[PDB]
DNA sequence: GGAGGCCAAGATCTCAATTTCGTACAAGAAAT
DNA sequence: GACCCTTCGGGAGGTGCATCCCGGTCTCGCTTGGCCTCC
RNA sequence: UUAUCGGCGAGACCGGGAUGCACCUCCCGAAGGGUCU
């Protein structure tokens, strides 16, 4: 069993963004931030393992075989509680407290469980947060503004029956009148937050009521809209992502690895590579990657590391160079004794 | 050029080459305690405490006398936008209040000559005359304009280790008004 | 169902400009800045991604085909859902469990809505950012002003009545001092947004509410310009624009791409390239590219892609090599199965 | 509705020079530049755009005609609608209900509209 | 066949609730 | 083979629209006998 | 320092949709000239 740290970088090939509940926030979409409003953006390592153990979870299906006309012979359970660790049967062997090498059958057997952990059952992979290089290298990218196709071009509009030409004309005033009905109330909603900012904690209360009420009426005014619910035209609030071509450290670390899961791990970052998309946004193409990791392991006791060799995954190949990586792969490829099943 | 390499390293084998280096300052200490407050001289020139022949501070205790005046943090603050190099009103105009209520010469030490410029502007000279360092100018004439005639005088930048001394030697300004504390600018 | 990667550099054989609503602001027209103020601009993925879904729409339009008179049979809440993926009719539920399964066939019968997305399916297609090759391939355009005709030229007077003449020359009088006293308006106002820079909290929004009335004095003094509500001689601010000829790396990703949508999708890249016009400004022909895009595959588990061909895309025409591209595009054009009533 | 490339040359026949405003500063009269201080000066859209909508609303007026006197039968805002492009009398709104498919009619009945919006 | 070794029950409950560091000057050279 | 003399003034916009929604966990800080294997 | 001793831990992709676009001529005026095998 070796400790691997894949220390390396992260570039950007298209821009990187994430939406996380924590960090965005009605003022707009903000990357997760290394701890303040004023402080360089990070790419969780929450979305990166997550791609990675799907990565993972992927190869382990093609590794086992797809049978049938493409269906892989897991139930819903185990893919589920291989690429998200949760068991929706409450099988999963629930291993008590004390109880001495805790999974360890259950490591041997699920290489894949061993590396991304389960609930009681400690991951050996740790996949950090990827930190930006440098001061900016983050942008407000994504934008722009929803236009109606037909005011845009009018050939379009040839390809309108007469109806249907009435019908958008009635979906635009429509738009319009709720546009302005709207606007006003917002306006007087914006105001009423306006006087949060005189926060007497007793107003307060009235001040949510008399806000969530005039949300409501907002909701209902748009509910009327007998054409479109939402207005089609609208300027598309930008996300935040990390620009083309930045930057990110990243470190990853699988505690007491085996050969047979390193390369279970290594195997999940060539697939990744096939589609190496980190976050969201993946209309805009957000998020693909071009990744180099120098794979280091650490014998204890010894006060240096050794190299074992560096993972660059790139849009013109993977680059796996190291006999121990190699090694690692082999190993993982010609091990039959995984049991991945409940 | 710049201690982006950390050029430092060179210049401390500079100090070790010699017989030996003395290194003094009357500021050459971030706290009252030797050995805290010199790290930054024991981590810039690379020089350690093994090779490091002491690391003292000496201060007199009986020197001088001093009254000491601060703003609190009611105080408005200097900077209505620092980024854009804009200084609040009510700042300034408490400035010259303070300014203004005192009753003798005067050494007001601003930071940046556009800090001087700003302050000269708002000030009305109901003191006695206010004496102002020009964007680049020197200071040593300021320093003769203002020994035949005591008074006000604000000079950003300057000190360098100087003081507008008398002709035989005397404190000829009883207050020294530092505005505020000169923040060095952020350095991307 | 394999992934498809088009790599490959758009160049601009007319400026490539778009003002994208936050990246534009009172200084004038300025192109998304890939990052801070001064880092180099980028051609938002947005934009092309909606010109691209614009083509496509248009293609499926066509092949679908039209009645005798011309029009589509597509409704109109079809042509939004297709080209903006916006549901007018509000039918699109986001996380429905009953369309969890809804995926695979929606795909195989709208190949089109399978590549861009809607609300709920994610878009196959991600498009991404245009980003120059080179440093300064991008300036600013389009600076003009525009002058009285009859001022440029006196022979139009000739073509005027003495009414007429009457007319301009009230039309002209009424430029010139309304526009003075708009001057002096506007220089107290700027003198006045010069004014509150250095000013507390309090008075600083005193000082706005100021700026908002000196605004609708604006307005008011222009209503009583009664022969024309806006002056006719005034310069045009420049809009930031891509230089002609600049080059700009762009990557497009099929993701899992089934024959007939890599079809659809190659059959859009040529209906936009009969004409290839990119972001705004269509006067000042601004938005002609001529785009190359080497498409190459990347079968999970494997550590290189293969090239299945290039798409080049000139004003001489497009040229598509390979033999997987012609089959993916026979396959669309030769797949009469798609429903589009999504 | 077809769409037309002319893709070609012009060949300067006498020098062709033009001032504009962004262009143009205090060190003297640039040429428009196609970015940067450095780049190859471009002669700008805006300017043959102008000319021809000029050329286009002169052949209008000449093929609608002239009176005995020889004043045209538009008005100054049809003018200033056909070549300079503005509306006199405020009869110009952006994205407007109501003007949904009259858009085509229109470019159908003004043609100089239609081409140079 | 008495020593481990795992597993289920025992009735009750205290208590608390969030919005963005630092903004310059010099003096003085045998040069990189 | 020495200077000349460096121009004005215009005029700087108008609108539209700012989404829908998920779904917020297990624990456990102690002792005892009952039951089940089993050295 | 009213004693001595005690890692809190293990799992989770937040993602899914959008052309921001539509109109403008920047032009109007001029001799750079005269002297010397």
């Amino acid at each position: 069993m070796r400790t691997l740290n894949f220390n390396g970088k992260i570039s950007t090939l298209e821009p990187l963004t994430v939406t996380v509940k924590n960090a965005v926030s009605t003022s707009g979409h903000r990357l997760p931030r290394n701890g303040g409003f004023n402080a360089a953006p990070y790419f969780p390592g929450t979305s990166i393992r997550g791609t990675l153990r799907h990565a993972a979870h992927k190869v382990i299906v093609d590794r086992v075989g797809l049978n049938a006309d493409g269906k892989s012979p897991f139930d819903l359970a185990e893919h589920f509680m291989l690429a998200q660790g949760v068991d929706i049967n409450g099988e999963a062997e629930t291993f008590a407290p004390g109880e001495i090498n805790a999974g360890a059958e259950l490591r041997s057997k699920n290489p894949l469980i061993s590396l991304f952990g389960r609930w009681g059952l400690s991951g050996k992979v740790g996949i950090g947060n990827a930190i930006p290089d440098g001061d900016n290298q983050w942008g407000m990218f994504g934008g722009g503004a929803r236009s109606i196709m037909f005011q845009r071009d009018e050939s379009l509009m040839e390809f309108l029956e007469t109806d249907q030409v009435d019908r958008l004309e009635r979906l635009l005033e429509e738009q319009a009148e709720a546009s302005v009905d709207i606007s006003q109330i917002k306006t007087e909603q914006d105001a009423l937050k306006k006087a949060m900012k005189s926060a007497d904690k007793d107003t307060k209360a009235e001040l949510q009521i008399k806000v969530r009420e005039l949300d409501e009426k907002i909701q209902a005014r748009k509910d009327q809209k007998q054409e479109s619910r939402e207005s089609i035209r609208r300027p598309i609030d930008p996300y935040e992502a990390f620009i083309t071509g930045a930057e990110l450290s990243h470190r990853m670390s699988i505690k007491n690895a085996t050969d047979e899961e390193a390369g279970l791990f290594i195997s999940a970052l060539i697939r990744f590579a096939a589609e190496p998309r980190f976050g969201g946004h993946a209309n805009h193409n957000c998020g693909l990657v071009e990744a180099h990791w120098t794979v280091t392991t650490w014998k204890p006791g010894e006060l240096v590391p050794v190299t074992l060799g560096e993972i660059v995954i790139t849009p013109n190949g993977v680059e796996i160079t190291g006999d121990e990586l190699f090694a690692m792969v082999k190993a993982f490829n010609e091990n039959q004794s995984f049991d991945f099943t409940a | 050029i710049a201690v982006n390499p950390f050029i430092g390293m060179n210049v401390g084998r500079y100090c070790t080459q010699w017989r030996s280096a003395l290194l003094t300052s009357a500021t050459l200490s971030i706290t009252s305690t030797p050995e805290t407050g010199m790290e930054w001289l024991c981590k810039a020139l690379g020089l350690t405490s093994d090779t490091i022949s002491i690391r003292k501070i000496f201060s007199p205790d009986v020197y001088g006398s001093m009254k000491l005046t601060i703003a609190g943090a009611d105080f408005p603050k200097v900077f209505n936008d620092p980024k854009e190099q804009i200084f609040s009103g009510q700042w300034l105009k408490a400035v010259v209040e303070q300014l203004s209520c005192i009753q003798g010469p005067a050494l007001v030490l601003t930071a940046s000559h556009y800090e001087t410029r700003m302050i000269a502007n708002q000030l009305g000279e109901v003191s006695q005359p206010v004496y102002i360092q020009k964007a680049g100018q020197a200071l040593s004439e300021i320093i003769k304009q203002y020994q035949e005639k005591p008074g006000i005088l604000i000079s950003a930048g300057a000190s360098v280790g100087v003081s507008p001394r008398g002709e035989n030697g005397e404190q000829i300004f009883q207050d020294l008004i530092i505005t505020r504390i000169p923040f060095l600018p952020p350095d991307r």
